[PDB]
């Protein structure tokens, strides 16, 4: 029912690395664990009991149905009443042994965009009670490992695990462009606040910004491990980025300085901000829920669940968050202000 | 001897 | 190593309670948790090996010795220089067999007065090479529980096992008066900000105040359980009382209102203010030494130790805090803002 914050401390975890090199760690400022929409608190409120490992997790916007990506079937579930906790409705591969990797819904709730560990990408319409799949989308790629959509609607980026990201053309379910680079798999993307660039990270080790008008590369960061996550800040001027080597990174675009937060013991393999931009989460194979003050990464809370934390959405409203876990099930937070 | 501990 | 703030959470454990009353789970101001004299955490900075168990700590003015009641003797420690596995020196109060229940230093730090389970008061010179015994107040009560020394230096105050409260001079040894009132032991005692209230609480479950220049008990408070201990704000206006239930409560003084704190699971065997009065720390018999913001009791750290945690001090500069324990040993503590 009712909480309460308590403070606590670590061993500086927290490190600003400038343009010069040193690396120090973070003074706090008054504001970095307190203020207005500053979780105080996370609550599992509901456990989705998928039977899958959840690989994929998404929210609908108004707030009321989740979808969970696992092996073979996208499970819906309605979260308004109940959430508890049996899905309303499924979504089911032709291969019931395809692991699902990403699933995006369209703007209006009506579609939700399916990918993963095969060659199509399945376009489900979701409008007249019971879902249908409308179309399939054919790559050469044999996998897609994280979707992204355009603000307004028009376009799908399909991270393809040869490297390139696949620009569908969504209305005549057209493949209009590749984004060619990444020299491994490409792992995770995110679109800039002002819908220009397109941001990707790779198991090639590199994080890569696209111009979304041009078609050409403009910026490239190298790393000493693999990417498996990455986030835009909503208000802008922050990359998340989430590595194998277990490090969130905080990079300041368009600048030469970043953070580097280490709550982490393993593989970072999801991270999402809050649509306010003020924080965000990571997760971790090391079954930890990480929640970052935005950009130096102060530590708001962290919940240590079961098993490895696959996957994560945030609400738009940024009441809810959903993880996707290695025990076959997705967990609701209530976000407590 | 009254011992709270 | 540096350390930062990682905020945590708990189930709602801090309560105000109005005229009604009518208990609410208090909303913490921004200032509850961090802020100017707000400690970030505290670190163990010694072990003073005693080998009785610790009922009385005080803290040398300026820090420089620690004091640790146990059985028989108080035990002096040099707490500035870092490797003394022993004491510096060792004052035999009483009976080898009976404990030390309480030690204060008068305001101007050359002179300790010793109470315990006996009729007899030493009081000690500090500035002899080899401290001694410079006096004697001989009560007729069996055991001192709880000492107190008026600002200006002139009185001590003995809470006695049998309730009464004895007021002694200082200068010639004569009981001065007697506040009779708790029927049962007085457990613990402090004196207001202005220097002119007594607050006492007993074993009979009840608070009581009283006026120094008249000499009559004020305002009685009765509890549902025992009082162990308890401090006034030195900023005024609250009294912090620990109980044998394992609440602290703060009382609003001469106000319908309280705080009840709920962050011990068994008796709040000690209690003490902040210097500053802008926190305070209540130690358990359940191992805890916990930090509170003033006056509503917010979280500020916690210290679990290896066993009871009897005793406490604070030092004039709020910069260390000494506990003493059930596993006959004290710790001493830095506190970093």
């Amino acid at each position: 029912d009712y909480f309460q914050g308590a403070m606590g401390s670590k061993p500086a975890y927290s490190f600003h690395v400038t343009a010069d090199g040193q690396m120090q760690p973070v003074p706090f400022p008054p504001d970095a664990l307190i203020g207005p929409g500053i979780p105080r608190h996370a609550r599992q409120i509901n456990t989705l009991n998928h039977g899958e490992v959840v690989c994929a997790v998404t929210i609908s916007n108004p707030t009321r149905h989740v979808y969970t990506g696992g092996k073979g079937c996208v499970k819906v579930w309605d979260i308004s009443h109940p959430g508890n906790k049996s899905p309303v409705s499924q979504l089911d591969c032709l291969n019931r042994d395809n692991y699902i990797r990403s699933c995006k819904l369209l703007p209006d709730g009506c579609t939700l965009i399916v990918g993963g560990e095969a060659s199509t990408l399945s376009i489900w319409d979701l409008a007249a009670p019971t879902p249908r799949i409308k179309a399939e989308l054919t790559s050469s790629a044999p996998a897609c490992y994280a979707l992204a959509i355009s603000p307004d609607s028009k376009v799908c980026f399909s991270c393809c695990s040869d490297g390139n990201i696949a620009v569908w053309d969504l209305h005549n379910q057209t493949l209009v462009r590749q984004f060619q680079g990444h020299t491994d798999g490409a792992s995770c993307i995110d679109i800039s606040n002002d819908g220009t660039k397109l941001w990707t990270g790779g198991l090639d080790n590199t994080v890569r910004s696209w111009d979304l008008r041009e078609g050409r590369q403009l910026q490239q960061h190298d790393f000493t491990s693999q990417i498996f996550s990455l986030g835009y800040c909503p208000t802008g001027e922050w990359l998340a980025v989430g590595m194998e080597s277990s490090n969130v990174e905080v990079l300041h675009v368009n600048k030469p300085d970043k953070y580097q937060l280490h709550l982490h013991e393993s593989c970072v393999l999801s991270l999402k901000f809050a649509y306010c931009g003020k924080w965000f989460v990571s997760t971790g194979k090391d079954n930890l829920l990480n929640a970052w003050r935005t950009p130096y990464g102060a530590s708001i809370f962290q919940s240590k669940e079961s098993s490895s934390v696959l996957s994560c959405d945030i609400s738009v409203d940024d009441k809810y968050i959903v993880t996707g876990s290695g025990d076959k099930k997705a967990t609701v937070y209530e976000v407590i202000y | 001897m009254w011992r709270p501990w």
